[PDB]
């Protein structure tokens, strides 16, 4: 029994519009926690807008935003959960125009 | 031609009751990305206690003679013409 734990997530990251942004985050937990990326209470699904992609391995999750738009700026929350507990962290993503 | 990517999770290595730490990760991109480390939203610059090195796609930050003030979150930033990749790792000095 090991509750999930997010290793580290930056509080803030900046990116120029028209670029690709990737944010990778390590985690632990036994069993492997389920991974949720969300925007204001709503789970983000891989391929949304043909630009957002999420890839999860056993100890690393990656959020990919291709061709970054001004509307993409905002708070993105990573949440982890298993039978032993949950962990959650938020990154504020700022777009430079 | 391709945005940067972390092939493996950034890792912070320290021995119990140790005086030195090493932080490393494997990053790829085309063109080869410029890699830097940040702590407290300020770049980490090379000096007597902070050592930066590269060996192919593997990038390292070694911290010598650890002080309590070295504790915190280190962000690794990889950038090229196509995009940027970010990944953070924590270091707790006791």
């Amino acid at each position: 029994g090991i509750p999930p734990k997010i290793e580290a997530l930056p509080s803030d990251i900046s990116i120029d519009e028209g670029k690709v942004l990737t944010v990778a985050c390590a985690f632990t937990g036994e069993p492997t926690p389920e991974v949720t990326w969300s925007c204001g209470g709503r789970k983000i699904h891989s391929q949304e807008q043909g630009r957002f992609h999420i890839e999860n391995t056993d100890d690393l999750t990656t959020l990919i935003i291709m061709d970054v738009q001004k509307q993409d700026g905002g708070l993105y929350t990573l949440s982890l959960g298993n039978e032993f507990g949950s962990d959650s962290a938020t990154v504020n993503i700022h777009i430079r125009s | 031609s391709s945005a940067p990517r972390f092939l493996t999770r950034p890792k912070a290595f320290v021995v119990s009751v140790g005086k030195d730490a090493t932080l490393s990760c494997q990053i790829v991109g085309n063109p080869t990305p410029q890699v830097s480390w940040e702590k407290d939203q300020q770049p980490v610059a090379a000096g007597a206690r902070f050592r930066l090195a590269q060996d192919g796609d593997l990038y390292r930050l070694t911290i010598l003679d650890l002080a309590l003030g070295d504790s915190g979150q280190y962000v690794c930033r990889a950038r090229n013409a196509i995009g940027e990749a970010f990944a953070a790792v924590g270091l707790q000095v006791d």
